[PDB]
C-alpha cells in the first residue's frame, strides 16, 4: 500500500537486502523471499521489542481491504476471522461494519475522507 | 547391604496389608545385590509419648523413609505433626500418605516432606479452568482467616494475575464466628454474581444458614465452593445447585501404600550407586549431626519419574505437590451427587447428562446483574457543559433556539456554591450541553437512566503522595469513579497511559491537542523566553490536570515544572480572566475549548499549530459489561456525520 | 517460677556461679524463684524427655533457653512441645533466634529477633544514606529464599525514591561437584551494588567462587542479612573486606547478659498484670496426660506479656512472637578482620561515625575525579531541603579541607561525565580543590587541579581547563570537544 508499509525485492548483488527491514514472503512452494520496510513495519518492529514476541510477515493474494459478497468475507479481515492470522497490520480503516465480527486497538494515525481536485 | 525402610500405620490391619504389599513388591528385583525391609507400629493418643516412640523406631533401625496416615481419630491437624518435626533433625525423609492441610506444603518449616495427595490450594486451579469454561469474569471471593484461606488467596491471586484481567473486593471474616451476615450485607451491593468460599464446614453451615436468611440462595445467582463444604453435616444446610468437587480415589490410601513403596523402590536401586552413600544416621540419642547424605536422597526422590501406580502416573512439583491428580465434579442435583465433570489437569470434560443452577433455569446463566440508575459524574467545562442557576419555579428557561428547537437540558447537583471558600452549599443547578445532547442520544440508544451530579473538588485529578505516605490515591473526580462514589465518567477528559491501567475507555470522538494562548505574537516551544524563564513574561497552566504529569515526566524539560509549579491557577474558566487581567500571558491548554475561546471572544488570539495529540472519551470502570456496545454506538453516530452535525450546531455559528 | 536451661558452652561453672543464688536482677518489682537444670549435647528425645520431666517435677512458671553450634530445626521442637504442654517458654541465644512466620494457634514461643522485613527496610535506608540507587539481588534457594524475594519487591517498590533494580539472579550449589554452571552464570552479571543471602558455609564457598571469577572489585558492595555471619565473635577466613550487615543489639550480650535480660523481664512481666488485680500466675499440667483443649483467661497473662519495658531499651514485642520498633546497629568488617561498629537506628533516621566509606584495599574501579565549578561547565548548589539525597538530574559532590559538607553538582561537563561513564561501565566520585582556582608553576610547585593530578592525588581532572604547550609536557590529554579562544570583551 501507501509508504505505510513498503516492499521490495532483495537485493540481488549481496544475496539478501540491506538492514533495517523485515524478511517477508508472498505466499499465495510458491516462497520467494522479500523484504519490507515502512512505517507501519517499523511500528511492528520497535513494537516487537516492548511486549517481547517473535513473528513473520505474509502479505495478501485474494482481496485488498476485505467486503462481504454473498455472506463471506476476504483480505486482511478474513485472513484474521478464519484464524488464519493473529493480527493484521498496514492500512486498515475502522467503522462499524468491520468492528462487530474483529477487535481493534487504539488509533495513532487519525484520517478519514477528503477531496482532491486540480490547481 | 540389606537397605531398610519403615512404615507407621493406624488400624493394625492395614499393618499386615503393609507387610504384604512390601513382601510382594521385593519382588521386583532380588539379584542379591540390594535387598529390602519393613517395621510397622500404630499410633497412640499422646503426642510426647508418639514422638518418643518414634525415636524408638529411628534408633531400632537405622531407617532411610518413615511413611505416615491418618487415624479415624478426627484430630485431624494435630496427627501428623510430631513425626516431621523430630525426623527433620537428621534430614530422614518423610512420606505422608494423606493430609491435605495447606502448612506442610512449606519446605521451610518441615524440611523433610513429600506427599502424594495434593493440599487444598491446587483445587483452586480447577476453579479457574471452570472459570474459563463459561466466561466469567467478576467474582466474590469469600474466605476464612486461617492459614489455609491466606494460601486460597495467594494461590488465587497468582493465578488471576496470570492472565491479569481482576480480583473484585475480596473480604475474610473470623473462623468459627456467628452472625457473619455484615459482611454478606455489606457485600450484596456489588455487581458481580457468583461467589467462591472454602472454610470450615461449620462455618460453611453458619454461612448457608444467613444466606438462606438473607435469600441470596435464590434464582439466577451461582456460588461454588471446595471439597469439605460439601461433607460432614453442610448438607444439612445447603441448597441446590451448588457446584462441588472430590477427589478421584482419595479417603482409603491402602492402595496409596502400592504407590508408595512403589516410588520407593525405583529410588532406592537408583541411589546406592552415586558414589558414598555406605550409611544412614544410626542411633537417637547423644549423636548430634545430621545425615550427610540426606538432601541428596531427597532431591533425587523428588525428581523421581515413576511408571505407574495404582492412581494414575504420578510425580512430583518444586515443593512436593500431587502433580497432575484428578478430580470429579458433583452437583447438588436434590440433595444427592452426580459425578458432572473430570478434571485431569486440562480441562474438565462435560461427559454427564445436565447441570442444575440454583435458579432452576436450565441454560448457562451469566452473571454481571446490570444496574438501570446509573451514577453519572461531570465537570464544568465552557463549550461542553453548560450549567446555569435555576429558576425558582422548578427548572431554567425552557425556550427554543436560534433554529427553534428546544435544546433539551437535565438538572444536575453538585457543588458547593463556592470552590474556594465555603463550607458547603449542596444545591439543584440546570444543565446542559453538548456532551448532555450525546448521552441524551446514548441513552435513547440503550435505554439508559441517569442522575448527573458534578465533583466537589472542582478538578480532574493527578496522582498525589500526601503528606501521610502511602499508595498515591487518585484525586477528585477519578478517586469518585474508583471509590464507587461514581459509575460512568462522561466529559472532555483526555486518554493518557497514566489512566489507562485502572479505567477502560472507549474509541474517541473528538481529536484534539495542546495549544497556546496570549491576548494580542508568540510560538510554539523554542523561544528562549520559555528556555530560560523571564520576570516580565508568566507562563502557567491549570493545576492538577494531565499536563501537570506531561511536564513532571519529560527529563529535559523539567526546568519547566520548576516555572509552572511555582504560580499556576489552581482553577478553570476563572483562569481565563488572567488574561483578561493582563496578568498571566500564556495559557497552554487543550486546543478545542481554547480555539472556541477566540471565536467566541475577542482580542483572544491563538499562534501558530498544536505540538500534542490525543483525543476524548468515555471511560468506565476496568473490564465494565457495557463497553463494547457503547462503543460501538459512538462509531455509529460518527458513521452517520451525527458528530458533524453536533460539531455545526454548537461551534460553528460563532 | 521461673528457670533457666543451656544447652551447650564452654567452662560451665561461671553460670552457676552467676545464677544460682536468688540475689541476681533483684531489683525487678518481684521476688524472683530461680531454680537450674541443665543438658549436654542436644538431641530431640533428651531434650524433650529432660525439659518436661524438669516442668512436671519443679512445677516451674516459665523457662529460658540458652544454646549452641545453632542447629537449624531446634525452634520446631521447642514450639511443638511449648504448644503440647502449654507453657510460655522463651529463647534468646544464636540459632533460636530465627523467626517462624507460620505459629501454631496455641503456642508461645516468643522468640527475641526481628523478621526479614525490617532488616531489609534498614539496609535499604543504609543504602539511601550512600546512595548507590542501583542494586541486583543474588539469591540461593536456601531455606525460605521465597521470602526473600517477596520482601524485597514489597520493601524496595514503595519508597520516594527511584531504585532502579538491575535483575534478580538465582544460584544453586553443592560446593564439592556440581558448581560448573553457577561459575559461568556468575560471571555474566554486572552490577554496582550486590546483596547476598545465604547460610555461612554456602557464604564461604560462594564469595570462594566470585573471587576466581573477579567480580569483587572495591568498586563493589555486598550486603547480607543477619541469618548469615552468625559468629560474631570469630571473623572467618576467606570473607572480603568491607561488607555490611546488620544485627540487633547484642554487643553488651554474653550468657551474664542474657541471664540477666531473661528472668527479669520474665518476673516483671508476672507481676504488671497483678499490678491491677492479679494474682500470681501457676504452671500447666505436664507432658503427658495431654490436657488443656481450651484457652483460659490465663492466656491474656500471655497476652500480657507483649508490653513491657526496662533499662531504656524497647522491648516492644509483635503478635507474631517478635520484637516491633527495635533498637538495632548496621555493621562492617575493616581492615583488620574484626567486626567493628558503624551505625545504627535509634528509633529515628540513620547515623554513622565514617561519612564516607573508605573503600580500603591496579586494573581497578572508582578511579578518583577531581573538579572546579566554572560558571557554564560545572555547577555547584546546596543540597535538598530537608533530605540530603538533592534533586534528580544532579550528581552528590564533596568538598574536601585537605567539615566535609555533601554538595550537589551538575552542569555540562556532569552530564559528559555521567554519559561516558555509562559507555565505558566505570564509578566515580566528585572531588573539588581548594588550593588556588586552577593553578600556576609559581616558584616551581604545581597547584590547582594540574598540581593535584601530578601528585597522583587525583586520578582523572574535568570541566574548564584549556591545552597548551606549558602543561602538555608532563599531563597526557584527551581529543578536544569544545573550541576554545582568547577574546576581548568590550562595551556596546
Ligand atoms: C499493655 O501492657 C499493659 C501492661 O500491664 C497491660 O495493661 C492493660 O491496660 C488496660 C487498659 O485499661 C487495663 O485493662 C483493665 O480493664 C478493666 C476492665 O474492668 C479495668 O477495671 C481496669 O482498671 C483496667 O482498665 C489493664 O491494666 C491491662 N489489660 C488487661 C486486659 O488486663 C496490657 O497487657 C496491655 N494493654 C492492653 C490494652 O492490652
Ligand atoms: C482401595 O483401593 C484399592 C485399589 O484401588 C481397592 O482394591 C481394588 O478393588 C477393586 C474392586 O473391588 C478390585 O477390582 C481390585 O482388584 C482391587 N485392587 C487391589 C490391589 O486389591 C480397594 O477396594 C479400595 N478400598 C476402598 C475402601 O475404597
Ligand atoms: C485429560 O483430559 C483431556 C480431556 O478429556 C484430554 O484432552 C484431550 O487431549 C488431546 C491430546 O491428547 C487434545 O486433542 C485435546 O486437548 C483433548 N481432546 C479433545 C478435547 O478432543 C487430555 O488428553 C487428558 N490428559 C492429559 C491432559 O494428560
Ligand atoms: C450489547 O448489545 C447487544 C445487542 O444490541 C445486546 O444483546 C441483545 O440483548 C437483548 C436483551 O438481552 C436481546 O433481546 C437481543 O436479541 C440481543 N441482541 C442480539 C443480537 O442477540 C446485549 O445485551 C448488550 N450488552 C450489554 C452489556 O449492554
Ligand atoms: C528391635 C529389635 O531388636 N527387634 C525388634 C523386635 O521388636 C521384633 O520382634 C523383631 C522381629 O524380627 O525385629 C524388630
Ligand atoms: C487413575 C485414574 O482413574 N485416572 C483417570 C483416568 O482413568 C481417566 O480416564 C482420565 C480422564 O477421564 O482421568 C484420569
Ligand atoms: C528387618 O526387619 C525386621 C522386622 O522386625 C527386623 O527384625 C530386622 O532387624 C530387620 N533387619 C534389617 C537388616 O533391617
Ligand atoms: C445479628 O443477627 C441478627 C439476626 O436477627 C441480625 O438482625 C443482625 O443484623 C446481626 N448483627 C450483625 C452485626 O450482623
Amino acid at each position: 500500500e501507501r509508504p505505510f508499509v513498503i516492499v521490495e525485492s532483495p537485493d540481488p548483488g549481496t544475496g539478501g537486502c540491506v538492514p533495517n527491514t523485515v524478511p517477508c514472503r508472498r505466499q499465495s512452494a510458491p516462497y520467494t523471499k522479500l523484504c519490507c520496510k515502512g512505517f507501519c513495519i517499523d511500528i511492528l518492529k520497535k513494537l516487537a521489542r516492548v511486549v517481547k514476541f517473535s513473528y513473520d510477515l505474509y502479505l495478501v493474494t485474494n482481496g485488498k481491504h476485505g467486503k462481504r459478497v454473498r455472506g463471506v468475507w476476504n483480505g486482511m479481515i478474513g485472513e484474521v476471522y478464519y484464524k488464519r492470522a493473529d493480527m493484521a497490520i498496514g492500512s486498515l480503516t475502522i467503522n462499524e461494519e468491520r468492528s462487530e465480527i474483529v477487535d481493534f486497538s487504539v488509533p495513532f494515525v487519525e484520517t478519514g475522507i477528503s477531496v482532491m481536485v486540480a490547481r | 547391604k540389606i537397605v531398610n525402610i519403615g512404615a507407621v500405620l493406624s488400624t493394625r490391619k492395614h499393618e499386615q496389608m503393609f507387610r504384604e504389599a512390601v513382601n510382594q513388591a521385593n519382588k521386583r528385583h532380588g539379584s542379591w545385590k540390594i535387598q529390602l525391609n519393613a517395621t510397622s507400629v500404630t499410633h497412640k493418643p499422646n503426642a510426647i509419648q508418639m514422638a518418643l516412640s518414634v525415636c524408638e523406631d529411628l534408633i531400632s533401625s537405622q531407617v532411610y523413609a518413615i511413611l505416615v496416615s491418618h487415624p479415624p481419630t478426627p484430630n485431624d491437624h494435630f496427627t501428623p505433626t510430631p513425626v516431621s518435626y523430630t525426623a527433620g533433625f537428621y534430614r530422614i525423609p518423610v512420606l505422608g500418605l494423606t493430609t491435605r492441610m495447606s502448612i506442610y506444603s512449606d519446605k521451610s518449616i518441615h524440611l523433610s516432606f513429600l506427599r502424594t495427595v495434593p493440599p487444598y490450594s491446587h483445587q483452586s486451579s480447577v476453579w479457574f479452568e471452570m472459570m474459563r469454561v463459561y466466561s466469567w469474569n467478576h467474582i466474590i471471593l469469600l474466605v476464612s482467616d486461617d492459614h489455609e484461606g491466606r494460601a486460597a488467596q495467594k494461590r488465587l491471586e497468582t493465578l488471576l494475575e496470570e492472565r491479569e484481567s481482576k480480583a473484585e473486593k475480596v473480604l475474610q471474616f473470623d473462623p468459627g464466628t456467628k452472625n457473619v451476615t455484615a459482611l454478606l450485607m455489606e457485600a450484596k451491593e456489588l455487581e458481580a454474581r457468583v461467589i467462591i468460599l472454602s472454610a470450615s464446614e461449620d462455618d460453611a453451615a453458619t454461612v448457608y444458614r444467613a444466606a438462606a436468611m438473607l435469600n441470596m440462595t435464590g434464582s439466577g445467582y451461582v456460588w461454588l465452593v471446595g471439597e469439605r463444604e460439601i461433607s460432614g453435616n453442610a448438607l444439612r444446610y445447603a441448597p441446590d445447585g451448588i457446584l462441588g468437587l472430590q477427589l478421584i480415589n482419595g479417603k482409603n490410601e491402602s492402595a496409596h501404600i502400592s504407590d508408595a513403596v512403589g516410588v520407593v523402590a525405583q529410588a532406592v536401586h537408583e541411589l546406592l550407586e552415586k558414589e558414598n552413600i555406605t550409611d544412614p544416621p544410626r542411633g537417637c540419642v547423644g549423636n548430634t549431626n545430621i545425615w550427610k547424605t540426606g538432601p541428596l536422597f531427597k532431591r533425587v526422590l523428588m525428581s523421581s519419574k515413576y511408571a505407574d501406580g495404582v492412581t494414575g502416573r504420578v510425580e512430583f512439583n518444586e515443593d512436593g505437590d500431587r502433580k497432575f491428580a484428578n478430580y470429579s465434579i458433583m452437583n447438588l442435583q436434590n440433595r444427592k451427587l452426580v459425578q458432572v465433570g473430570i478434571y485431569n489437569g486440562t480441562h474438565v470434560i462435560p461427559n454427564d447428562r445436565k447441570i442444575i443452577w440454583p435458579g432452576g433455569e436450565t441454560e448457562k446463566p451469566r452473571g454481571y446483574q446490570m444496574s438501570t440508575r446509573l451514577k453519572i459524574v461531570t465537570i464544568h467545562q465552557e463549550p461542553f457543559v453548560y450549567v446555569k442557576p435555576t429558576l425558582s419555579d422548578g427548572t431554567c428557561k425552557e425556550e427554543f433556539t436560534v433554529n427553534g428547537d428546544p435544546v433539551k437540558k437535565v438538572i444536575c447537583t453538585g457543588p458547593n456554591d463556592t470552590s474556594p471558600g465555603s463550607p458547603r452549599h449542596t444545591v439543584p443547578q440546570c444543565c446542559y450541553g453538548f456532551c448532555i445532547d450525546l448521552l441524551i442520544k446514548l441513552a435513547r440508544t440503550m435505554n439508559f437512566t441517569y442522575e448527573v451530579h458534578l465533583v466537589a473538588d472542582g478538578k480532574f485529578g493527578t496522582q498525589e503522595r500526601v503528606n501521610n505516605s502511602n499508595k498515591k490515591e487518585w484525586n477528585g473526580m477519578m478517586g469518585e469513579l474508583l471509590s464507587g462514589q461514581a459509575d460512568m465518567i462522561v466529559a472532555p477528559l483526555t486518554i493518557n497511559n497514566e489512566r489507562a491501567q485502572y479505567i477502560e475507555f472507549s474509541k474517541p470522538f473528538k481529536y484534539q491537542g495542546l495549544t497556546i494562548l496570549v491576548k494580542k505574537r508568540i510560538t510554539g516551544i523554542n523561544d528562549p523566553r520559555l528556555r530560560n524563564p523571564s520576570d516580565k513574561f508568566i507562563y502557567a497552566t491549570v493545576k492538577q490536570s494531565s499536563v501537570d504529569i506531561y511536564f513532571r515526566r519529560q527529563v529535559e524539560l523539567s526546568t519547566m515544572y520548576r516555572h509552572m509549579e511555582k504560580h499556576n491557577y489552581e482553577s478553570a474558566a476563572e483562569a481565563i480572566q488572567a488574561v483578561r487581567d493582563n496578568k498571566l500571558h500564556a495559557f497552554i491548554w487543550d486546543s478545542a475549548v481554547l480555539e472556541f475561546e477566540a471565536s467566541q471572544k475577542c482580542d483572544l488570539v491563538t499562534t501558530g499549530e498544536l505540538f500534542f495529540r490525543s483525543g476524548f472519551g468515555i471511560g468506565m470502570r476496568k473490564d465494565s459489561p457495557w463497553k463494547q456496545n457503547v462503543s460501538l454506538s459512538i462509531l455509529k453516530s460518527h458513521e452517520n456525520g451525527f458528530m458533524e452535525d453536533l460539531d455545526k450546531t454548537w461551534v460553528r455559528y460563532q | 517460677t521461673v528457670a533457666v536451661v543451656f544447652s551447650s558452652s564452654g567452662p560451665p561453672q561461671a553460670q552457676f556461679r552467676a545464677r544460682l543464688t536468688p540475689q541476681s536482677f533483684l531489683d525487678l518489682p518481684l521476688e524472683i524463684q530461680p531454680l537450674t537444670v541443665g543438658v549436654n549435647t542436644t538431641n530431640p528425645s533428651s531434650l524433650l524427655t529432660q525439659i518436661c520431666g524438669l516442668l512436671g517435677a519443679a512445677h516451674v512458671h516459665g523457662i529460658v533457653f540458652e544454646d549452641n553450634v545453632d542447629t537449624e530445626a531446634v525452634a520446631q521442637i521447642l514450639d511443638f512441645i511449648s504448644s503440647q504442654t502449654h507453657v510460655p517458654i522463651l529463647s534468646i541465644s544464636g540459632g533460636s533466634a530465627v523467626v517462624l512466620t507460620p505459629k501454631e494457634p496455641g503456642s508461645a514461643f516468643l522468640q527475641l529477633g526481628v523478621s526479614l522485613e525490617q532488616q531489609l527496610q534498614v539496609l535499604f535506608k543504609v543504602l539511601e544514606e550512600y546512595d548507590w540507587s542501583a542494586f541486583a539481588v543474588i539469591t540461593s534457594l536456601h531455606p525460605g529464599h521465597a521470602l526473600f524475594l517477596e520482601g524485597v519487591r514489597a520493601v524496595a517498590d514503595a519508597s520516594h525514591v527511584s531504585w532502579r533494580l538491575l535483575d534478580v539472579v538465582t544460584l544453586e550449589l553443592g560446593p564439592g561437584g556440581p558448581r560448573a554452571r553457577t561459575q559461568r552464570l556468575l560471571r555474566q552479571l554486572d552490577a554496582p551494588v550486590f546483596v547476598a543471602y545465604c547460610s555461612r558455609e554456602e557464604a564461604e564457598v560462594l564469595f570462594a567462587e566470585a573471587a576466581q571469577a573477579g567480580l569483587v572489585g572495591p568498586g563493589h558492595v555486598w550486603l547480607v542479612p543477619n541469618l548469615a555471619l552468625g559468629s560474631t565473635d570469630a571473623p572467618p577466613a576467606t570473607f572480603p573486606v568491607g561488607l555490611i550487615s546488620v544485627v540487633t543489639e547484642s554487643w553488651r550480650l554474653s550468657l551474664r547478659q542474657k541471664v540477666r535480660d531473661g528472668v527479669a523481664i520474665l518476673a516483671l512481666g508476672a507481676h504488671s498484670y497483678w499490678r491491677q488485680h492479679g494474682t500470681l500466675p501457676a504452671p500447666a499440667g505436664d507432658c503427658r496426660v495431654h490436657p488443656g483443649p481450651v484457652s483460659p483467661a490465663r492466656e491474656a497473662f500471655y497476652r500480657h506479656l507483649l508490653n513491657v519495658t526496662w533499662e531504656g531499651r524497647d522491648f516492644s514485642f509483635s503478635p507474631g512472637g517478635y520484637l516491633v520498633q527495635p533498637t538495632m546497629v548496621v555493621i562492617a568488617l575493616n581492615r583488620h578482620r574484626l567486626w567493628e561498629m558503624v551505625g545504627r537506628w535509634e528509633h529515628g533516621v540513620l547515623y554513622m561515625k565514617y561519612p564516607v566509606w573508605p573503600r580500603y584495599s591496579v586494573d581497578s574501579r572508582h578511579l578518583t575525579v577531581a573538579t572546579l565549578e566554572e560558571r557554564p561547565f560545572v555547577i555547584v548548589e546546596s543540597p535538598d531541603p530537608g533530605t540530603g539525597g538533592c534533586v534528580p538530574n544532579t550528581v552528590p559532590c564533596r568538598r574536601q579541607s585537605n567539615p566535609y559538607t555533601k554538595l550537589c553538582c551538575k552542569g555540562f561537563c556532569i552530564d559528559i561525565l555521567k554519559k561516558l561513564a555509562r559507555v565505558v561501565k566505570f564509578s566515580y566520585d566528585l572531588y573539588l580543590v581548594t588550593n588556588g582556582k586552577h593553578g600556576k608553576r609559581v616558584r616551581g610547585v604545581w597547584n590547582g587541579m594540574i598540581g593535584e593530578v601530578y601528585y597522583k592525588r587525583a586520578d582523572m581532572a574535568i570541566g574548564s581547563l584549556t591545552i597548551n604547550e606549558e602543561r602538555s609536557e608532563i599531563v597526557d590529554f584527551s581529543v578536544p570537544f569544545v573550541e576554545t579562544g582568547i577574546s576581548v570583551m568590550v562595551a556596546r
